[PDB]
């Protein structure tokens, strides 16, 4: 007899949006995950939360798997897609349970789906990305960090992300996410003390404490064959001194007057500390046990080239760096090298107490650098601060005989979609303890006053004072391609539950 | 045991048929499954549904092999034919387990029903010439309406119709179309295709080798056709073969049966109203189980009404009156549940679609009636 | 620790929403009937509001207040009491749409009181004036038919439609005086089938003499009211017979004063106690009908029905004591004989003879006649007749959506409360369509399409609801009409019942045993 399982499956699924209800907006609280081994992670990322959290209802488990595609689509605040489809299902229970057929009402949302992109086509605003104006760049960083970290960490990571997005750029709009990868993770000082490094950083250093801690001009050269001998005893050490003679000759050949320059050695194997005493007089830095991935990035940044034998040395294969300085933290010595030959790749030095607090910054700058990268890739940006929740709901609310496109129950599906878009803005002020009914009087009703003035104005919602604001002044902006597949994808993901007649338990026995 | 064991077999196929009622048409719904292992499978195709589910009813296991035979011919829309086998079992409840009608008497009535059904199939026969490429283009696009590749089918379905006609020709016209070799190239745009007439590896025009990450290009001049498909995505190649390689059944069915029948579940409407008229002329004991088959024929088009959210009782009152009075060319619109006839609906299906549907249904229904009971625990 | 307090959600709703789906099936003329069976086997089958609440036992304590609040609904209206219950059930689900968002329950209560004042403004313009002094049976047959189709079937509707119309019209006069307290006369008996019921213009007596020669069908007779009885008792025996035989000749002399020899003038007596069958032979020779074992209530009514006077002693006889009747018939059913006295010169009361066999068949038509007669009784009292068939509920929801901030000028807090009331107004016509088999939303959509064309037509018209066809119609052509006092207390009572349930955010259990 009929189905009756649809209302039961969604009822168990409604518990997912209730848990994620407080995850929306910058006023939300972070969710904590803990395992049986003692590891504890605190983050708002839906990919990590939905993966570790095991829901007894299998219906909400399969829907959580669809959030994996939201990484490239959005990556920051993917909970909005989950909370948008939660009330979208509840609006159907007021209809389908009354005798409305699911397939009939589904076509109503399918029409409003494509029509939402047509309204969004004229709703988007385009900017000039060739000028590289820092006014708009700092705002995009605020649209992310404020929704991730507090205001104290906001002014810290904002110039860090701003300098990172400007490091990779071109007049042809050439951007590569794989160009900037390495991010230093250290436990020390506090998460507020993190800084932006202008070059690559290595996790290994020399065993000689007397090496110069600051170098003006350093020449980076990758050495393949190990400087120290391995196995076939007095003739074995004479071969090392013969190799050190070429290093001393190369140091004095390049610059033979003022000792304002230095040379860097990268070795795959260990180096005898007794041979490092000669480098103290020549101010030559040496390394050992360097990974292959670290050496491959030096040729594209420092400008060096891997050399096998030290008998043939030329300045053509020697790179250079503008600033080099080293710092010894604990028993692990690190080398900070910036201003290289090709300084298009940088690193973000992140320090803190433990990995518990470090996971907040790592996931924030990872997607934050990609979110601002889409602004340079796609010049069209969508006004944030909840400006398009009321706008897209108002265009489909007023239809009459002008633009409708549906009839009967399909017409009610468009009206149900307009009410489904208003659950997010009512939730943003609900997490802060504000009444969403009074907010619409100063926000939703304000758009009607500006409409009679023959002017296009987009008004946002300020969560601090619980009043209206300007997304341009506040600086909250979202990319066009981020919300394009998010709104369209939300209809397809929610359809999977709408297209399900009943849940039958059966399978391989 | 005895008649009680057959009741569990009727409800076994009835429970399975009720799941695939919504699996027919462009408005077809989806079904979610939960296995004891915890995996979920959500799809609208009943082929993978019967394969993954292990049923405890021995009668429902016979429908798994029947689905493999129906999918071997076409596979699109033929999965719901099992409903017809389930409606006949439920139709025997007032007869088999009540009037104590002997199964062979019902089987003998199904033999006359299957024979009279083929006569009705020849009544809706609408032959069409296969030489027109535009007429055959809209024919293969019939099954495309259930997918988003509709506007993509412009550069897709044209490659399938031209390749089959090369390997079909004549002999009757029986030939082997399996000599075609289809190559799929991942990545790129779906609009990019390859037109090649020959064998892919006298007075050859030219010889060249392109650049492809998979393999190179080689031409062989004969005195046989291949297809190179470039998909618009990575995993889209699975759905491309369903709309092209699996669509070759349309080109095979039009050569064997050039006639056309109302598409989208509109064929059995004229069959049910005609079967009731042929029953009044029988005038025998078997008339009641023979006329009751028409009651099982009208349950199939109700799946469209259930998909269109209408009332199957009130809507079919005017619909059945059109096929029994006005003409047999009328049909039912599956999208909005409307009376629009198949003339302006623009979709027609070969007669063999319903021929193999009714033939395999009657043969599967009688075998289920020939089973008196089911025993277990033999420990083979 | 703090926290604790309580939350207002569906827990408090489960008590008040249980009757919703229970009372939704029987709502409307297409609804079903509920049965009440005891341990002895007696079954009472009706959907009327009396058995729905007072005679219904349920663990939900909310039904106690619904039963107490229905006392005013049964007295004033009594028909369609499930409509008010469905109004509350819809408003309960509106709380999770509104109150769950942080709206205080007191906020939405303002929208109910404002709607009550705005409903009266719409009710005044929506009502149609009619003159009841013209004795027009056109609307009387339509209102009676609308009440019967919502209770009995179509067969009992055709028979009882002219009967109920002429029943209340007898008491009705140019002064609009209708008294239902003095006129009740409900005959409970099992005979033939309920389709054989008939109408009588006078009181029917449940007693009769067992003498075989007593005339059954008599043209006319003079009713002589006597509270005593003259017969042969145990008492010496000739002493009591002297007083009986002496007063017996006075009874015969009373027939001679009115000239009883005329076949067009009859004579009849009635006594409170039994009558000696030996004395019945005297009345048989003179063709005089006798009645014994008369109730005190029946004898007091004969004075105001037949038009005579009540006399105690037989010694006092006057022509003014004898009444008048146009038709006298006596039917023998079982061990009792029923005397039909009708066709009086000026009957002050009438009755409807009830037929049936089973117990539930009589109880089904017992309340239906009294509720149907009360429905048309308010029509004579109301100079304004309200169009029915959901024309009031559908048009009122459109009036609330049109004027919101232009007239009422809501600040936005009460805007949700006034809007939630309009959502429940369409539930009553929605249940009517659901019971007819048609789709509830598709039929109401076609009705609203005609309402939009009626506003642009620049004319006065009312859009009705037809359950058989499923399209809009005219309440005048359809015949469904409502009295003014029916919807007056219905809308007022609906605001009080729904508000009292929404104001309770917490429930406790304690007290004295």
């Amino acid at each position: 007899r009929r189905d009756a399982a649809l209302k039961v499956n969604v009822t168990s699924a409604e518990g997912l949006q209730s848990v994620l209800e407080t995850n929306l907006g910058p006023k939300g609280t972070l969710k904590m995950l803990v395992d049986g081994a003692g590891n504890i992670k605190l983050t708002k990322d839906g990919k990590v939360l939905l993966t570790e959290m095991q829901i007894q209802s299998p219906t909400a488990v399969l829907i959580a798997r669809a959030a994996a595609a939201q990484d490239e689509i959005t990556g920051d605040g993917t909970t909005t897609v989950v909370c948008l489809v939660g009330e979208l299902l509840r609006q159907a229970h007021r209809f389908i349970q009354e005798g409305v057929h699911p397939r009939i009402i589904t076509d109503g949302f399918e029409i409003a789906r494509k029509e939402s992109m047509k309204f969004l086509d004229e709703f988007k605003i385009s900017k000039t990305n060739l000028s590289n104006d820092r006014e708009f760049l700092l705002q995009v960083a605020r649209s992310s960090l404020l929704t991730k970290v507090d205001a104290d960490l906001t002014e810290v990571l904002t110039p860090i992300v701003t300098d990172a997005v400007l490091s990779v750029y071109d007049a042809q709009a050439d951007n590569l996410d794989l160009h900037m990868v390495e991010i230093m993770q250290m436990q020390h000082l506090s998460p507020k003390d993190t800084t932006f490094i202008k070059g690559l950083v290595l996790d290994h250093g020399g065993r000689h404490p007397d090496m110069p801690t600051r170098v003006k001009n350093a020449y980076v050269l990758i050495l393949n064959v190990s400087l120290e001998y391995e196995k076939t005893a007095a003739s074995e050490r004479k071969f090392v001194d013969a190799k050190l003679k070429k290093i001393i000759d190369l140091k004095n050949e390049v610059c033979g007057m003022d000792p304002d320059k230095g040379f860097v050695i990268i070795n795959q194997k260990g180096i005898d500390p007794m041979s490092l005493d000669v480098f103290a007089k020549h101010n030559i830095l040496a390394l050992r046990r360097a990974k292959r991935r670290n050496m491959e990035r030096l040729q594209l940044v420092t400008g060096g080239e891997a050399q096998n034998s030290v008998e043939d040395l030329s300045p053509q294969i020697l790179g250079f760096s503008g600033l080099v300085y080293q710092e010894t933290i604990g028993e692990e010595k690190f080398t900070y090298v910036t201003e290289n030959t090709d300084p298009k790749s940088c690193t973000i030095l992140i320090k803190g107490s433990t990995h518990y607090a470090l996971a907040q910054t790592k996931d924030a700058v990872r997607d934050g650098l990609r979110a601002v990268a889409n602004v340079l890739k796609d010049k069209n940006i969508i006004p944030g601060a909840g400006a398009f929740y009321i706008a897209l709901s108002r265009y489909l609310r007023s239809a009459n005989m002008n633009k409708l496109g549906a009839k009967g129950k399909t017409k009610t599906g468009i009206e149900a979609f307009a009410e489904a878009l208003l659950v997010i803005p009512k939730t943003l002020v609900k997490n802060s303890g504000f009444d969403p009914l009074d907010v619409l009087a100063m926000v939703e009703d304000e758009l009607d006053d500006a409409q009679d003035s023959d002017e296009t104005r987009y008004v946002g919602v300020d969560l601090n004072i619980g009043d209206s604001c300007d997304p341009t002044i506040e600086g909250i902006w979202d990319s066009y391609r981020v919300l394009r597949n998010a709104i369209t994808g939300a209809t397809g993901i929610a359809s999977n539950l709408l297209l399900c007649d009943e849940l039958l338990r059966a399978g391989r026995s | 045991t005895g008649r009680q064991a057959q009741i569990s077999n009727i409800t076994a196929a009835k429970a399975v048929a009720d799941v695939i009622r919504t699996c027919l048409g462009p408005k077809a719904m989806l079904k979610m499954l939960l296995d004891p292992m915890g995996g979920l499978v959500l799809t609208n195709d009943g082929h993978a549904i019967l394969r993954e589910i292990d049923v405890a009813h021995p009668a429902a296991k016979s429908m798994l092999e029947l689905s493999r035979t129906q999918d071997e011919e076409v596979g699109d829309g033929t999965t719901t034919v099992i409903i017809l086998a389930g409606e006949i079992l439920a139709q025997c409840a007032p007869y088999l387990i009540e009037k104590n009608i002997h199964p062979v008497i019902i089987i003998q009535a199904l033999k006359k029903a299957l024979t009279d059904a083929l006569e009705v199939i020849k009544q809706v026969s609408k032959p069409v010439d296969v030489e027109n490429d535009a007429a055959m283009k809209k024919l293969i696009q019939a099954s495309i309406g259930t997918k988003y590749v509709i506007h993509w089918s412009e550069k897709m379905c044209e490659l399938a119709l031209d390749a089959v006609k090369t390997v079909r020709k004549d002999l009757f016209e029986i030939d082997i179309k399996r000599y075609v070799r289809v190559e799929k190239i991942p990545g790129g745009d779906v609009l990019d295709s390859r037109v090649l007439k020959g064998v892919l590896l006298t007075n050859c025009g030219l010889f060249k080798v392109e650049m492809i990450g998979d393999e190179y290009f080689s031409f062989l001049d004969n005195c046989a056709c291949t297809i190179m498909l470039r998909g618009g995505s990575k995993d889209i190649l699975n759905e491309i073969d369903r709309n092209l390689q699996d669509a070759m059944a349309v080109a095979r069915n039009v050569m064997l049966s050039p006639s056309l029948s109302p598409g989208g579940g509109a064929t059995e409407m004229a069959v049910s109203v005609k079967l009731a008229e042929k029953a009044k002329q029988l005038e025998g004991i078997q008339q009641w189980p023979y006329q009751a088959v028409a009651d099982a024929m009208e349950c199939i088009p109700r799946t469209l009404i259930q998909n269109a959210g209408g009332d199957p009782i009130r809507l079919l009152s005017q619909l059945r009156a059109k096929h029994a009075q006005g003409n047999f060319t009328t049909g039912i619109d599956g999208d909005k549940g409307k009376i629009v006839d198949m003339v302006s609906y623009g979709i027609w299906e070969p007669e063999v679609i319903k021929q193999q549907s009714v033939k395999t249904a009657i043969e599967s229904a009688c075998l289920l009636l020939r089973v008196d009971d089911i025993v277990s625990g033999v420990r083979k």
